[PDB]
C-alpha cells in the first residue's frame, strides 16, 4: 500500500474554464436534447400556441 | 488467487485556494453514485 | 502577443480606398496583384451573401500565402470567425475525415447573439422557504450599497440546498436559469473559528441586482457539440455517463437541420446575427482523395463559409491515389470550383524591405551595410533564413556590447548556422558516413 | 397616509413592472423550442 | 436580414422544369438544357412519387459541368420535403465506428421514411388541491376554466405524483393509458411574481373545454431512427451523438416486422424515398458488392447516383471499368448522360445566376463572359459574375461593364493560366 | 521571439544528443525542456497532429504566485464533542490552541490525528498531512502560522487537461487525454493572455526536443510548418544524421 500522489496546481488553473454569468449568454436557448423525455409533440404543438 | 503488488488510492489534486464549489459538488455526486450502485456491486465481493 | 511570431508585422492587406495596392503599407511588401485579389475576396465576406465560395493560393514557398491569410483576417477583424486548420489534421483518430472537415466549416460560420443578463449577488442574511410542498423561497442578499429581499422560484430551492447556501455566504443567483453558485463566506465571519477550511470572500460593492447587456459570438460548431450529449442529469445512466471519457462523435445530419432551423427563428426574431466567416485550409496538398471529394459536395451547400487554400506544391502525387498527378496535388475537379491567386517571388528590393519590417517588429536596430549583407544571403539563399538571422545577430551584438546590428555580427552568424542548400551540399560532400 | 412617500412607490412600481416583463420573457423562452423527435414519438417507436 | 441558407452553387434550382408530359422547358425553374437528361430525370421520379417499385439505380454521368448536381438538387426539390431525399457524398461512408456496409445500410434505411399517427386520450388540467393520507390513498382536484373534478388516487399514482414534485398551481397532463405526467406549466397568481426563475418553469394559462382530451400526434420518423431508438436502451441520444455504431441485424429484422404490423394496423405509413450519393467513384469495391445486394431488398429506395469519370480504376482494385463501377452493378442501373452546354446555354445559365445574385450586367459583359466560361469552365464564369460585381461596387457602379470582367480575369486564374503561370517556374514548386 | 527551430544535424556519434542534453541542463528546471523522441507521436491514443499540439503545449509554461498560511506544529492535544471542537499545537518556541470549525473537524477526523504527530494543515483548504511523530521528526521550531509564497509553473497542456472535463487532472497521469477540443484550447489561450495583461501570471517559454525527428512522417512535418508559426509556439530543437 503506497500513499497517493498529492499533484499541486495553482489555484487559478482550476478557474480557467469559469466565466461570469454576466459574461456568458444563455445556452438554454439551444438545448435540444435537454427536451428529449421531457417534453412532447404535444406541449410544443397543441397547447403553448 | 492473483494480486497487484502495489495498490494506491487515486491522486489528488491540491490548491491552496481552489473554487469553493468543486469539492462539495464532487462529493455530492459520489454520494448519490454509491447510494445507487454501492447495492449493486455486492455479488462480485468474493472475487474483489 | 507580447512574443512576436513569423506574422506578427501583418497588420492588413495593404490596400487604399480604390482597391489598389500600396507598395509597401500594412507590413507588407509588393505581392500587389494577390493582395487585391485578396482585397475583392475581404469585400466578397463582407458581403454576407455568397456562401460556399472557394479561394486557392497557389506560389512557391516562402511568397506569403499564409501572410495573405493572415492579412485578410486581420481586415475581417475579430468579429468575423477566421478558423485556420492544417491539411493534416483531418488525420483523426476519434472521427472520419468527413467529420473533421464538417465541424471545421460549422467552425467558420458564426452566430452573433445579443442578451441582457440579471444576476443576483450577495452575502447571504436569510433563506426561509414558505411553505404552502414550499410555495416560495424568501433569500435576502446584502452588498456595500444595501439590501434586497428576493422571492424564488421553488425550484432554486434544491439548487440552494445543494450548493449547501446558509446565511452568511457569498452566492449569485442567475435571474434567467436560477443557477446558484457559492462563492464562498463573507469575510466578515472569518473570526467565528480560528481554524476552519473555508474560504472568506469579500463582500460585493455594487447593487444586489445587476444588469448587463451583453453580445457573444457562438459558432454553430459550439452548438452542434453542446448538442450533441446531454448535461446534468440526476438520473443513473447519466451519472454514469458523466464518468465516460469525453470522444468527439460524428453529428448527424438530422441534429444540424434542427440547429439550422432553431438558428433561424432566433435570427428572425431578432436577437441572432449571422457572420459567415472564413475558413482557412493550409497545406491542403496533405488532403487526400476522399477529403477533396468531400469538400466537391461541402463547397456546393447553401450553408458553407467561404474557404481559402493554399499550396506550394507544383505536378505532384494526389496523397490518397496512386500515380494520378494533379496541377497543385489537388484533383482537376476541385480546382475547377475554385479562384486561384497567384504569389510571385519577392526581388531583393523587396526582400531587403520585409527584413527591415522584420527587423523593426523584433526591436532590432541593423546598420544599412547588415542590412544589405543580410539582403544579399537571402539572394543566395532564402528570405525565411535571412529573417531568422536577425535575432542570433542581434543577441552577439548585445553581448559584444553593441546596440546594433553590424555586418561582422551577421557574417559570424551566417558562418555558426548552415542554410538548406550549405547542408544539402555537405551531405552531398559526405554521402557515406551519414546515415542512409 | 402622513408617511407616504412618492418616490418609494415610483420605484416599487417600476421594480413590479420590471419583474412582470421579466417573467413574461422567461416564460417565453423557456417554452420556445420544440423537441426534434417528442416524448410521443419516441414512446410510440420504442419497442419492448 | 441574412438567414443561415445563403446563395449557393444550386440556389437557382427550384425544380426540373418539366410540363405535365414530362417535356423539358428550355428554361424553367432554374434548368437550362439538358433536355433529355432533365426528361430521363422526371421519370425517376415519377417512378419514385409511385413508390411500387424497390431498388431501382440511376446513375448521372457526364462531363464536369454538365448538370449532374445541377440535375440532382432540381429532382431533390420537385420532390415534397415528405419524401425522404438522403444526399451522401461517397466519401462518407469510409467511417472510424462503422463498416461501409454499415454505413450504407444506415443511409438506405434514412431514406425510408415512416410516417406515425397515434391516437391517445389524456386529462390536461390545473392542480387545485393534493391530499395524500397515511402514501396509501389520496385525492387529486383539477379544475380547467369551464370545469372541475376530483379524483381518487392509487399507490403508483400517488408515486408518480410525488416524484414528479406536483402541487398547487401546476398545469400537468396524464395519459389515461400509461399514467404518466407530464407538467405543462404553472398557472400565474399574484404571489407567483418570482424575481428569478428555474430554467424549466414557465407560466401558461388554464386549459380551457373539457378536462377529457384526445390527443393525435404525426410524425415522420425513418427506419435508421427506429434502429438507432430500439438498439439501447437510450439509443435516441445516438440519433444526436451518432454513436450509433453496428446495429444488430435481428433488431432491423425485428423493426421491419413491427413496422409492417403498424402499416397493416393502419398506425403507420411508408414513404420510400430517394439516396443520391454524389461521386460514388470514391466507394471501394466492397461497397459496390454490397451495393449489388441491397438493393434487392424490399425496403430499398430509389438510389441515385453521379459520377464524373472515364475508363478509370476501381477503388481498392487493379481494374478499369467505365464509371469506376464494376459492370455488375452497371448492369442494374440505368445511365443517364449528361451533353456539353452550347452557347445560348451558357448564356442563359449565366442569366440566371446573374439574377440569383442580384447583379446587372450589359450585353457585351454577357458576351465577354459567356466566351471566357466556354474556353475555360462554366463554373469560372460563374465565380467572375461575383467578382465582377464587387469590383464595379467597388469603383461605385451600378452594371458590370467588360473592363470589370477583364479585370477580374486578370485577377483571378482559371486552372489553365495557373497550370502555364506554374510550369514557368517549375523548379520553384515542391516535389514536381 | 517564438516558434524559432534549429536542427542539429551530423554524423552519428558526434556530440548531437549530448548538445541537446548541455542545452537542457544549462536551463534550470524553471523552464520547460520536452524530450520526446520521432517515435513517441505515433499514438493510437491520439493523432500525430493531437499529440505534437500536446508536445508544443508541454513546453510553454505558465508562472502563478500565490500566497497561503500554512500550519506546522506538533499535536498535543484534540478534542471533539457533539459539532464544536479544541485542538492544541505547539512548537518550539510556542503554543497555541485552537477553537475548529465543522469542516476542519471533519478534516482531522477523516485523516486519523492523534497527540504527538506532527503535522501541517493548509488552512483554507483543510490539507493536512502527516509527517512523522515526535517525541521522526523534530517538532518546528518557529512561529506555528505561516503566510507562505507559493509559486506553480503549470505547462498549458497541464491546463487544458485539467480544464477539459471533470477530474480531468487524472490524465495528466494515465494518458487518457483522447483529442481536446479546440474550443478549450482557444479558451485556455485566451484566458492565459487576460492573466499576462492582468499580471496575474507569467509566461515561460520552453524547449521542445525531438531527437531523431527523421521519423516523422509527411503530415507531422506539415504540421510543425504551420505550428511553429503561433504566438505560443516553443522554440523547436531537432536532431537527425540522416544524409
Ligand atoms: N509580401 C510580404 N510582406 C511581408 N512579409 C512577408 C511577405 N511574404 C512573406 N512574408 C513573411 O515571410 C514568412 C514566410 O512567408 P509565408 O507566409 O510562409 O509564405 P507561404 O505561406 O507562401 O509559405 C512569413 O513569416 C511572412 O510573414
Ligand atoms: N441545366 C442547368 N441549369 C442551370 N444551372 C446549371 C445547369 N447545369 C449546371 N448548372 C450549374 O453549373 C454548376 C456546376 O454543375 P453541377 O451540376 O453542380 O456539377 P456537375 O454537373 O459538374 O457535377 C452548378 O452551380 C449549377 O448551378
Ligand atoms: N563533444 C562531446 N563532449 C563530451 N561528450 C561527448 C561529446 N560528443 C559525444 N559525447 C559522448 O559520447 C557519446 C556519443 O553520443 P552522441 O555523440 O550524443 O550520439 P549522436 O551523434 O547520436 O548525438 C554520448 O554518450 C556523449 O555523452
Ligand atoms: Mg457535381
Ligand atoms: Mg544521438
Amino acid at each position: 500500500i503506497t500513499p497517493g500522489i498529492c499533484f499541486s496546481t495553482a489555484s487559478l488553473v482550476l478557474r480557467a474554464t469559469d466565466v461570469h454569468p454576466l459574461q456568458r449568454i444563455d445556452m438554454g436557448r439551444f438545448d435540444l436534447i435537454g427536451l428529449e423525455g421531457r417534453v412532447s409533440r404535444y406541449e410544443a404543438d397543441t397547447f403553448l400556441p | 488467487f492473483v494480486m497487484p503488488p502495489v495498490e494506491a488510492p487515486p491522486p489528488s489534486l491540491h490548491a491552496c485556494h481552489p473554487p469553493p464549489w468543486l469539492a462539495p459538488r464532487q462529493a455530492a455526486f459520489q454520494e448519490q453514485l454509491a447510494s445507487e450502485l454501492w447495492p449493486r456491486a455486492r455479488p462480485l465481493h468474493r472475487i474483489v | 502577443t507580447q512574443r512576436i511570431a513569423s506574422h506578427s508585422h501583418v497588420k492588413g492587406l495593404g490596400l487604399d480606398e480604390s482597391g489598389l495596392a500600396k507598395q509597401a503599407a500594412s507590413g507588407l511588401v509588393g505581392q500587389e496583384n494577390a493582395r487585391e485579389a485578396c482585397g475583392v475576396i475581404v469585400e466578397l465576406i463582407k458581403s454576407k451573401k455568397m456562401a460556399g465560395r472557394a479561394v486557392l493560393l497557389a506560389g512557391p514557398p516562402g511568397t506569403g500565402k499564409t501572410a495573405l491569410a493572415l492579412a485578410i483576417a486581420q481586415e475581417l477583424g475579430s468579429k468575423v470567425p477566421f478558423c485556420p486548420m492544417v491539411g493534416s489534421e483531418v488525420y483523426s483518430t476519434e472521427i472520419k475525415k468527413t467529420e473533421v472537415l464538417m465541424e471545421n466549416f460549422r467552425r467558420a460560420i458564426g452566430l452573433r447573439i445579443k442578451e441582457t443578463k440579471e444576476v443576483y449577488e450577495g452575502e447571504v442574511t436569510e433563506l426561509t422557504p414558505c411553505e404552502t410542498t414550499i410555495s416560495h423561497v424568501i433569500i435576502g442578499l446584502k452588498t456595500a450599497k444595501g439590501t434586497k429581499q428576493l422571492k424564488l422560484d421553488p425550484s432554486i430551492f434544491e439548487s440552494l440546498q445543494k450548493e449547501r447556501v446558509e446565511a452568511g455566504d457569498v452566492i449569485y443567483i442567475e435571474a434567467n436559469s436560477g443557477a446558484v453558485k457559492r462563492q464562498g463566506r463573507c469575510d466578515t465571519y472569518a473570526t467565528e473559528f480560528d481554524l476552519e477550511a473555508e474560504e472568506y470572500v469579500p463582500l460585493p460593492k455594487g447593487d444586489v441586482h445587476k444588469k448587463k447587456e451583453i453580445i457573444q459570438d457562438v459558432t454553430l460548431h459550439d452548438l452542434d457539440v453542446a448538442n450533441a450529449r446531454p448535461q446534468g442529469g440526476q438520473d443513473i445512466l447519466s451519472m454514469m455517463g458523466q464518468l465516460m471519457k469525453p470522444k468527439k462523435t460524428e453529428i448527424t445530419d438530422k441534429l444540424r437541420g434542427e440547429i439550422n432551423k432553431v438558428v433561424n427563428k432566433y435570427i428572425d426574431q431578432g436577437i441572432a446575427e449571422l457572420v459567415p466567416g472564413v475558413l482557412f485550409v493550409d497545406e491542403v496538398h496533405m488532403l487526400d482523395i476522399e477529403c477533396f471529394t468531400y469538400l466537391h459536395r461541402a463547397l456546393e451547400s447553401s450553408i458553407a463559409p467561404i474557404v481559402i487554400f493554399a499550396s506550394n506544391r507544383g505536378n505532384c502525387v494526389i496523397r490518397g491515389t496512386e500515380d494520378i498527378t494533379s496541377p497543385h496535388g489537388i484533383p482537376l475537379d476541385l480546382l475547377d470550383r475554385v479562384m486561384i491567386i497567384r504569389t510571385m517571388l519577392y526581388t531583393p528590393q523587396e526582400m531587403k524591405q520585409i527584413i527591415k519590417i522584420r527587423a523593426q517588429t523584433e526591436g532590432i536596430n541593423i546598420s544599412e551595410e547588415a542590412l544589405n549583407h543580410l539582403g544579399e544571403i537571402g539572394t543566395k539563399t532564402t528570405l525565411r533564413y535571412s529573417v531568422q538571422l536577425l535575432t542570433p545577430a542581434n543577441l552577439l551584438a548585445k553581448i559584444n556590447g553593441k546596440d546594433s546590428i553590424e555586418k561582422e555580427h551577421v557574417e559570424e552568424i551566417s558562418e555558426l548556422f548552415y542554410d538548406a542548400k550549405s547542408s544539402a551540399k555537405i551531405l552531398a560532400d559526405q554521402q557515406d558516413k551519414y546515415m542512409k | 397616509s402622513p408617511f407616504y412617500l412618492d418616490s418609494l412607490e415610483e420605484k416599487r412600481k417600476r421594480q413590479r413592472s420590471e419583474r412582470l416583463e421579466r417573467i413574461f420573457q422567461l416564460s417565453e423562452a423557456h417554452g420556445a423550442l420544440a423537441p426534434v423527435y417528442g416524448t410521443e414519438v419516441l414512446d410510440f417507436c420504442t419497442l419492448p | 436580414v441574412t438567414r443561415i441558407e445563403r446563395i449557393g452553387a444550386h440556389s437557382h434550382i427550384r425544380g426540373l422544369g418539366l410540363d405535365d408530359a414530362l417535356e423539358p422547358r428550355q428554361a424553367s425553374q432554374g434548368m437550362v438544357g439538358q433536355l433529355a437528361a432533365r426528361r430521363a430525370a422526371g421519370v425517376v421520379l415519377e417512378m419514385i412519387r409511385e413508390g411500387k417499385i424497390a431498388g431501382r439505380a440511376v446513375l448521372i454521368a457526364g462531363q464536369p459541368g454538365t448538370g449532374k448536381t445541377a440535375i440532382a438538387m432540381g429532382m431533390a426539390q420537385a420532390l415534397g420535403p415528405d419524401t425522404p431525399f438522403t444526399a451522401i457524398a461517397g466519401s462518407e461512408i469510409f467511417s472510424l465506428e462503422m463498416s461501409k456496409t454499415e454505413a450504407l445500410t444506415q443511409a438506405f434505411r434514412r431514406s425510408i421514411g415512416v410516417r406515425i399517427k397515434e391516437e391517445t386520450e389524456i386529462i390536461e388540467g390545473e392542480v387545485v388541491e393534493i391530499q395524500i393520507d397515511r402514501s396509501k390513498v389520496g385525492k387529486l382536484t383539477l379544475k380547467t376554466t369551464e370545469m372541475e373534478t376530483i379524483y381518487d388516487l392509487g399507490t403508483k399514482m400517488i408515486e408518480s405524483l410525488t416524484k414528479d414534485k406536483v402541487q398547487a398551481g401546476d398545469v400537468i397532463t396524464i395519459d389515461k393509458a400509461t399514467g404518466k405526467i407530464s407538467k405543462l406549466g404553472r398557472s400565474f397568481t399574484r404571489a407567483r411574481d418570482y424575481d428569478a426563475m428555474g430554467s424549466q418553469t414557465k407560466f401558461v394559462q388554464c386549459p380551457d373545454g373539457e378536462l377529457q382530451k384526445r390527443k393525435e400526434v404525426v410524425h415522420t420518423v425513418s427506419l435508421h431512427e427506429i434502429d438507432v431508438i430500439n438498439s439501447r436502451t437510450q439509443g435516441f441520444l445516438a440519433l444526436f451523438s451518432g454513436d450509433t455504431g453496428e446495429i444488430k441485424s435481428e433488431v432491423r429484422e425485428q423493426i421491419n416486422a413491427k413496422v409492417a404490423e403498424w402499416r397493416e394496423e393502419g398506425k403507420a405509413e411508408i414513404i420510400p424515398g430517394v439516396l443520391f450519393i454524389d461521386e460514388v467513384h470514391m466507394l471501394d469495391i466492397e461497397s459496390f458488392s454490397f451495393l449489388n445486394r441491397a438493393l434487392e431488398s424490399d425496403m430499398a429506395p430509389v438510389l441515385i447516383m453521379a459520377t464524373n469519370r472515364g475508363i478509370t480504376r476501381i477503388r481498392g482494385t487493379s481494374y478499369q471499368s467505365p464509371h469506376g463501377i464494376p459492370i455488375d452493378l452497371l448492369d442494374r442501373l440505368l445511365i443517364v448522360s449528361t451533353t456539353p452546354y452550347s452557347e445560348k446555354d451558357t448564356k442563359q445559365i449565366l442569366r440566371i445566376r446573374c439574377e440569383e445574385e442580384d447583379v446587372e450586367m450589359s450585353e457585351d459583359a454577357y458576351t465577354v463572359l459567356t466566351r471566357i466560361g466556354l474556353e475555360t469552365s462554366l463554373r469560372y464564369a460563374i465565380q467572375l459574375i461575383t467578382a465582377a460585381s464587387l469590383v464595379c461596387r467597388k469603383r461605385k457602379g451600378t452594371e458590370v461593364q467588360v473592363d470589370d470582367i477583364k479585370r477580374v480575369y486578370s485577377l483571378f486564374l482559371d486552372e489553365s493560366r495557373s497550370t502555364q503561370y506554374m510550369k514557368e517556374y517549375q523548379d520553384a514548386f515542391l516535389f514536381n
